[PDB]
């Protein structure tokens, strides 16, 4: 996250990090004690993932950790990185054992299909996580977020020189200096409904992060909830 | 009194029903209010709270 703040310890407590032959490669949100919901192209070539839920600060050891094997990967069936690699780009993470859930290791909420539309259409969502805080730059240490606005369609296509479908949005600033950026893939855009966040989006990708006429992209989730639902079920 | 206006008055989500009147609803972990519109926890950590001290 580029123009970021530190967040809180248990600001974001939905909040994962996958680490793999680099750390904080991409980010996650915990939908229940099981499952995370992250990018299908953070987990495309199944390399040995580990999800670490109630992380801060990636370099510290806290106590509030709880690292997870990653035992079942499920892209989205309309999924093909052969075709796009960021088309249809969500994916579910099986966790080994479960996570155990408290004030630091909490799920995102998730509305229905109408409800999660309506959320996204509020204008303004939060994201979070562990990437890179300039262009090209560092990854974060410490957990960083964002609040960022909801760009119309039409300016989104003029912005870049790829496609963007309708299970994708924009979001950002017209002037720069604030975005999504490498790393932060897979983690969440959140809206918050009188003081409980529901999952709107999926950060999926971005070109020259926070370069002014630039925004980020984002995964529409009102048109993947049913599946979420139906596949994460715990009953 | 209807959903389309500030959401039936209802914290979470809304249903439109008889007689001109709405039925709020919550997600998983929270039980609707006494008040019949607010969402309380049913649940020690339910989704999407901050809970920690900010
Ligand atoms: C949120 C966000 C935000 C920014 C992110 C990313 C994520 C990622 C990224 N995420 N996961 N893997 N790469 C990259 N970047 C910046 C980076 N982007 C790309 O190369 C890139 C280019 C094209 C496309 N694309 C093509 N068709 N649909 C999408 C996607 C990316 Cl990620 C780049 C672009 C121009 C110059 C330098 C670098 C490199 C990779
Ligand atoms: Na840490």
């Amino acid at each position: 996250v580029v123009g970021g703040e530190d967040a809180k310890p248990g600001q974001f407590p939905w909040q994962v990090v996958l680490n793999g032959k680099v750390d904080a490669f991409c980010g996650g949100s915990i939908v229940n004690e099981k499952w995370i919901v992250t990018a299908a192209h953070c987990v495309e070539t199944g390399v040995k993932i580990t999800v670490v839920a109630g992380e801060h600060n990636i370099e510290e050891t806290e106590h509030t950790e709880q690292k997870r094997n990653v035992i079942r990967i499920i892209p989205h069936h309309n999924y093909n990185a052969a075709i796009n690699k960021y088309n249809h780009d969500i994916a579910l993470l099986e966790l080994d054992e479960p996570l155990v859930l408290n004030s630091y290791v909490t799920p995102i909420c998730i509305a229905d299909k109408e409800y999660t539309n309506i959320f996204l259409k509020f204008g303004s969502g939060y994201v979070s996580g562990w990437g890179r805080v300039f262009h090209k730059g560092a990854s974060a240490l410490v957990l960083q977020y964002l609040r960022v606005p909801l760009v119309d369609r039409a300016t989104c296509l003029r912005s870049t020189k790829f496609t963007i479908y309708n299970n994708m949005f924009c979001a950002g600033f017209h002037e720069g200096g604030r975005d999504s950026c490498q790393g932060d893939s897979g983690g969440p855009h959140v809206t918050e409904v009188e003081g409980t966040s529901f999952l709107t989006g999926i950060i999926s990708w971005g070109e020259e992060c926070a370069m002014k006429g630039k925004y980020g992209i984002y995964t529409k989730v009102s048109r993947y909830v049913n599946w979420i639902k139906e596949k994460t079920k715990l009953t | 009194v209807t959903c389309n206006i500030k959401n039936g008055r209802c914290e979470q989500f809304c249903k439109n029903s008889a007689d001109n009147k709405v039925v709020c609803s919550c997600t998983e972990g929270y039980r609707l209010a006494e008040n019949q519109k607010s969402c309380e926890p049913a649940v020690p950590f339910p989704c999407g709270r901050v809970s920690v001290s900010q």
